[PDB]
């Protein structure tokens, strides 16, 4: 959970960077600026947002691949360990094992 | 119309060590029960701040001033009265002027005609008053960018404690072509030890100045080599570029600040964004 | 104009969330049948008092479920 | 299946423009109209403050000559609203005003005048050959020629130092290599083009630093309540609901931020009532369906949304279910809906959601 | 077998984005402009693409 | 061993590589170009890098 919660607030962190434009609110520069001008601002702010929502997503499809090694290897002890008697050596505890 | 004073117990200046004293509300916004982590000028924590005294005994020398000042006084009577501010406070730049009435403050942002050795001169007159007839602060004030008056508080100019409850606090900075000025006042049981413990600074006022302030030196009420004044003194603590992390309670007060800089402990505090470091 | 990242960022979570609700699934449901205990507890001997479902509770979490679950801002 | 759409959001309902308390009008024109402009070395500065001002007769008039604006856009900074202006004035020869943008090199961009990397103020600038030029030599303009190093922005220098140029001190008011830094123009009527005077003043303003201070239409309208509307407090944009809060601001206190970035609650101008924003309401949607070789009918849920606000209902811990009944039956899971409830088809016939049976029981 | 079908459909479909520029074709921009300046538009297809 | 030791060769030669700017020595855009506009190169190194 700590890992988990810790990307969350780095992601909506990264809305208080200009990425090099003249500032962070979008509805600042919307009324400020012009038209035609204002786009190359706001762009600026596209280009580096995705690339932040980008890599969150990324290292989720990383970390919810080790999660499932781990429901995997759960669901596998919850059948040899519980459903019967393993006598595979140091599987289910340290030592024989009973139930 | 000025009178030169030596009526002075000659002594060097102490050294006293600022324990965690010194910390101002830097932005107007509000927060509630977060630790932000910000950059800008700050006492530093455990300083040598100079401690000077004010009763026999009379201390005034003109001090340098860079990167604002943390000026700190324990005053019985309050016999403090304003400050200058300037670079050659001769009349040759604009000089700043907070002389502080007991009606109320007043602001002179003027060119002005300072004495060699000026002082307010209240007067040793025992006789429950001390009618003013002494203006001996300056001779002339050609010009004037500048005239502010605040609310007229009447504060108190009397007493003769043995425990002095006033403690007034002041930061002055000058950034941006502003002047800016923050202050609070306590009541502290103790005698002459700067109060350990942590508190905060309300801001008082940030006015227009552009000018180029490099030199100070404090004002003081009071006949000239002769006189009866309350208890007095005051420390005087040179800012510092630093970075610090705060502890916003949710009341909206600071609660408690942690250094970036003193020492790894601190640091790793700093990085971490917390104030409980675990093995 | 960036065309279909959008699209492609929401297929990834929505695979993520789907997975998991698979996971839980396949790691719980290995019976088909929910059993319940006797009311009588001859055992052997074995007191079975700490993880057997507490009755005299809001849910049906043992003594060492619940304090499992005691020991392990959102709005924004 | 069920399928994820259209994320919704409600809809604002009207605006909400409280400007500060109403004052005087802004004395610009006193610093265009000035009778008499200072040089480049000794440019004179102003303190704009605490009046109402007007862009628009300062803008659309043709009494100017050129105007370049380079953080904002002449056509709205009748709505903006700033910590505080400052305006420069002084004139120049027409050919180096082009060094006046920021970034630039040139001898009044050297050496006795800058602009910042930052700038955000406007450029006009304006011809006065009727007026500033004179027959006999009006030559009491002058201007820095060499710097022993280039100034910082808005660093005025003054100082008339003789500046030395080669290895030799510098002694004397003059010496070889010895130099008065400041040199004359030339400005006549016999004059033309690029070598005419202009006079030329730089609005520079800065934002938000202070409580606003300086602003155009006031149209203050209302501080209504519980209702998604747009707002402009002082300058600050956006849309939420409005309401009373209980948060201790102390006597300098506005735009709480509260955790991580967002502008929270805030008071307003023209009164001290500590208000607070919270955004409309909003979710994502989604389909729940049989499939289409089987029906046409199907239902919807509006994910973290109250039933009563939405706006055969049957809220559920996930969201405001529309379309389907409960049944009190227990039944297999077939579309999963979640929170512990299912949804499934049967029969006349109807779409059903229903709580998820963990199989049977077997004692 | 549809996953994988379905990667290789928004690859190539992702050809047909502006990304900023003033086409979607290499040579639309390559015959309507010179050398020196329309590199400014090939330049916003490669770190698009 | 090889395939890491084939992971930081790789990222030490994009240190040579001008990402569209003049030159790849951080020291050289500074002194060609003025201060003002220099950014606008060293900004395409940083995107790079
Ligand atoms: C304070 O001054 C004393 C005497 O000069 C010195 O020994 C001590 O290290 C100083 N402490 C600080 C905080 O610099
Ligand atoms: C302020 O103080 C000065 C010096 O004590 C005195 O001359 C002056 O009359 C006082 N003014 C008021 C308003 O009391
Ligand atoms: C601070 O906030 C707490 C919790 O809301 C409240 O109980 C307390 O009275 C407040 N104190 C003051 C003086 O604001
Ligand atoms: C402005 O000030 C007046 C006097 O305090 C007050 O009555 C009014 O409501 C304020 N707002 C306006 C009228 O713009
Ligand atoms: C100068 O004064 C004239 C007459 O009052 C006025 O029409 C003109 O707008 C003024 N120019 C400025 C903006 O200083
Ligand atoms: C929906 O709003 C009503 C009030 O209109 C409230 O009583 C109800 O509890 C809300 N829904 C919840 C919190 O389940
Ligand atoms: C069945 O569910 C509905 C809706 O929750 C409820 O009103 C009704 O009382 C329930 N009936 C039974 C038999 O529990
Ligand atoms: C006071 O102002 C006048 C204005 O002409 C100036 O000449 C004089 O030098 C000034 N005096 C001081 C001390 O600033």
């Amino acid at each position: 959970v700590n890992q988990n919660a810790q990307a969350l607030n780095t992601l909506v962190k990264q809305l208080s960077s200009n990425f090099g434009a003249i500032s962070s609110v979008l509805n600042d520069i919307l009324a400020r600026l012009d038209k035609v001008e204002a786009e190359v601002q706001i762009d600026r702010l596209i280009t580096g947002r995705l690339q932040s929502l980008q890599t969150y997503v990324t290292q989720q499809l990383i970390r919810a691949a080790e999660i499932r090694a781990s429901a995997n290897l759960a669901a596998t002890k919850m059948s040899e360990c519980v459903l019967g008697q393993s006598k595979r050596v140091d599987f289910c505890g340290k030592g024989y094992h009973l139930m | 119309q000025c009178v030169n004073l030596t009526t002075r117990t000659q002594l060097p200046p102490a050294y006293t060590n600022s324990f965690t004293r010194g910390v101002y509300y830097p932005d107007k916004v509000f927060r509630s029960s977060v630790l932000h982590s910000t950059q800008d000028l700050f006492l530093p924590f455990f300083s040598n701040v100079t401690w000077f005294h004010a009763i026999k005994r009379f201390d005034n020398p003109v001090l340098p001033f860079n990167d604002g000042v943390y000026f700190a006084s324990t005053e019985k009577s309050n016999i403090i009265r304003g400050w200058i501010f300037g670079t050659t406070l001769d009349s040759k730049t604009q000089s700043l002027l907070i002389v502080n009435n007991a009606t109320n403050v007043v602001i002179k942002v003027c060119e002005f005609q300072f004495c060699n050795d000026p002082f307010l001169g209240v007067y040793h007159k025992n006789n429950k008053s001390w009618m003013e007839s002494e203006f001996r602060v300056y001779s002339s004030a050609n010009n004037c960018t500048f005239e502010y008056v605040s609310q007229p508080f009447l504060m108190d100019l009397e007493g003769k404690q043995g425990n002095f409850k006033n403690l007034r606090e002041f930061v002055f900075k000058n950034i941006d072509g502003y002047f800016k000025i923050y202050s609070k006042h306590t009541p502290i049981n103790l005698v002459r030890d700067l109060p350990q413990g942590f508190s905060a600074l309300e801001p008082l006022v940030d006015l227009p100045i552009g000018i180029n302030i490099t030199r100070f030196q404090t004002l003081l009420a009071l006949s000239s080599s002769g006189w009866t004044a309350g208890a007095a003194a005051y420390y005087v603590g040179y800012l510092q570029p630093r970075t610090f992390l705060l502890k916003y309670n949710e009341n909206g007060t600071i609660t408690d600040a942690v250094d970036c800089a003193l020492d790894p402990l601190s640091e790793t505090k700093c990085t971490l964004k917390s104030f409980t470091v675990e093995k | 104009q960036y065309g279909s990242f959008c699209t492609q960022l929401n297929r990834a979570l929505t695979g993520i969330a789907v997975e998991q609700d698979k996971n839980t699934q396949e790691v719980f449901a290995q019976v088909k049948q929910i059993y319940k205990t006797p009311p009588i507890k001859d055992f052997g001997g074995f007191n079975f008092s700490q993880i057997l479902p507490d009755p005299s509770k809001p849910s049906k979490r043992s003594f060492i479920e619940d304090l499992l679950f005691n020991k392990v801002l959102i709005c924004a | 299946g069920i399928y994820q759409t259209s994320n919704f959001r409600v809809q604002p309902t009207e605006s909400i423009v409280r400007f500060p308390n109403i004052t005087n009008l802004c004395p610009f024109g006193e610093v265009f109209n000035a009778t008499r402009f200072a040089s480049v070395y000794a440019w004179n500065r102003k303190r704009i403050s605490n009046c109402v001002a007007d862009y628009s007769v300062l803008y659309n008039s043709a009494s100017f000559s050129t105007f370049k604006c380079y953080g904002v856009s002449p056509t709205k900074l009748n709505d903006l609203c700033f910590t505080n202006v400052y305006a420069d004035s002084f004139v120049i020869r027409g050919d180096e005003v082009r060094q006046i943008a920021p970034g630039q090199t040139g001898k009044i961009a050297d050496y006795n005048y800058k602009l910042p990397d930052d700038f955000t103020g406007c450029v006009i600038a304006w011809n006065s050959n009727n007026l500033d030029s004179k027959v006999g030599g009006n030559y009491n303009y002058l201007y820095r020629l060499f710097r022993k190093s280039n100034l910082k922005p808005f660093e005025r220098d003054i100082s008339t130092e003789i500046y030395q140029a080669g290895s030799t001190p510098c002694n004397g008011v003059e010496g070889f290599n010895c130099y008065f830094p400041l040199q004359s123009y030339g400005f006549q009527p016999t004059y033309g083009v690029g070598y005419q005077p202009y006079r030329v003043v730089v609005l520079s303003f800065e934002l938000l630093h202070a409580p606003a201070t300086v602003c155009g239409p006031k149209k203050s309208t209302n501080l209504v309540k519980n209702k998604c509307v747009n707002f402009n407090f002082n300058g600050l944009t956006g849309t939420g609901v409005l309401t009373e809060s209980n948060k201790k601001f102390l006597p300098f206190q506005q735009f709480g931020r509260d955790i991580d970035d967002t502008t929270d609650a805030v008071r307003d101008p023209q009164t001290l009532e500590i208000l607070d924003i919270t955004p409309c309401s909003f979710g994502g949607v989604s389909v729940i369906t049989p499939g289409t070789n089987t029906s046409n009918q199907v239902a919807v849920l509006y994910q973290g949304v109250n039933c009563t606000e939405v706006p055969n209902v049957f809220q559920t811990r996930a969201g405001c279910l529309i379309g389907a009944e409960h049944v009190n039956n227990s039944y297999e899971c077939d579309i999963p809906i979640g929170a512990g409830i299912c949804a499934s088809y049967q029969t006349s016939q109807s779409i059903i959601a229903y709580t998820m049976s963990l199989g049977a029981e077997n004692s």
